[PDB]
């Protein structure tokens, strides 16, 4: 049962999420994310640090990136 | 081959380790280790096939991956072995590990860039090629995203767990493997990745040479656990979908099983590893 979609500007960058199991984009570039058995999430730029939701993983990625473009 | 605590290396052993790592990087071989790790960590999932992570084979998989890397180092300089970082003892930014003659220090505050040591971007010798974003320089933020490394008492609580692993054999499991990996409990191995920050906190974490020293100590803790629990062994032992059973082979090598990797002494010993005792 998938999380809801989201779309917002976070620290100046557009973050979007949508069910697909779930896709996240940072300024239109896909951010790979993964769901853990307990329902938390990680992303490929925070792969050892569970956060509760795909939006939390998108925000953590924007924090980690410090303005840098994501690579596809 | 003896794997030694990084804190104990001589100046000549640090010099030789660094030079062998930099030659694997120059020749293009190093980056393929980064790529292999990222491919597995991105495909290992709690609900499907899982080999390198979030699964019982997390420990033999990283043991074989580290053996591949150590053999590549030895092809450059046969005297080099992988040292290990006991992060429960060497737990501050002041540890000699992070000195300019070894791994260099933390990243500067503006962009996380490591500014000293042999792997600093300014040397021209450590381009970050296998990456998830535009930045091509090594980054760290020691103690930035999580305040403390595990302590020895926390490690000892994990080492006291008797079962190797438990159904459902994933990040939800009770048992030693998942507590060492860190998805449940006081969190050992995942928290160290988070504590270093930079690339070490991402799927392309072998971009930081500390990756190997972290995993060599995780590997030593599996050896310590076996000494503590000579009566316990790898599970599962057959017919488990999506999970590598004891006698099944592991990707990417396909020609090795967890059973072939349980006894490290067939490949290396440690400077110190206590015998079984009570
Ligand atoms: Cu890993
Ligand atoms: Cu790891
Ligand atoms: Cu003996
Ligand atoms: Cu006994
Ligand atoms: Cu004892």
């Amino acid at each position: 049962a998938a999380p809801e979609s989201f779309d917002e500007v976070y620290k100046g960058r557009r973050i979007q999420g949508r069910p697909a199991g779930y896709e996240v984009f940072v300024d239109g570039v896909q951010l790979q994310v993964m769901r853990n058995a307990d329902g938390s999430w990680i992303s490929v730029v925070s792969h050892y640090d569970p956060v509760p939701t795909p939006r939390a993983a998108a925000r953590a990625a924007v924090d980690e990136l410090q303005g840098a473009p994501l690579l596809p | 081959t003896v794997r030694k605590n990084q804190a104990t290396l001589t100046a000549d052993e640090k010099r030789r380790f660094v030079a062998a790592v930099l030659e694997l990087k120059r020749s293009g071989r190093y980056d393929e280790f980064v790529r292999t790790h990222n491919e597995f960590i991105m495909s290992d999932t709690d609900s499907g096939e899982r080999t390198g992570h979030r699964s019982p084979s997390f420990l033999p998989w990283h043991r074989r991956f580290l053996l591949d890397f150590e053999q590549a180092l030895q092809s450059v300089d046969s005297s080099v072995t992988l040292p290990y970082w006991d992060w429960s003892a060497d737990r501050t930014v002041r540890a000699s590990l992070w000195a300019p003659d070894f791994l260099g220090g933390t990243g500067r505050s503006t962009d996380g860039r490591v500014m000293d040591g042999p792997f600093a971007a300014s040397t021209g010798n450590w381009p970050i090629n296998v990456r998830v974003d535009s930045r091509t320089y090594l980054r760290r933020s020691l103690g930035g995203s999580v305040a403390e490394l595990p302590t020895r008492a926390e490690v000892e609580s994990v080492l006291a767990i008797s079962a190797y692993d438990l159904p459902p054999y994933n990040s939800a499991s009770e048992g030693f493997r998942n507590h060492l990996e860190g998805w449940r409990g006081v969190n050992l191995h995942n928290r160290v990745h988070v504590w270093v920050g930079g690339q070490m906190a991402t799927g392309v974490s072998p971009n930081d040479p500390v990756f190997w020293l972290h995993h060599a100590y995780v590997d030593k803790l599996w050896a310590e656990w076996q000494r503590r629990h000579p009566d316990s062994a790898y599970v599962p032992t057959g017919g488990t979908p999506d999970v590598v059973d004891l006698n099944e082979t592991m990707k990417p090598w396909n020609t090795v099983r967890p059973a072939d990797l349980l006894d490290h002494t067939a490949y290396y010993t440690f400077d110190a590893l206590e015998h079984h005792h009570h």
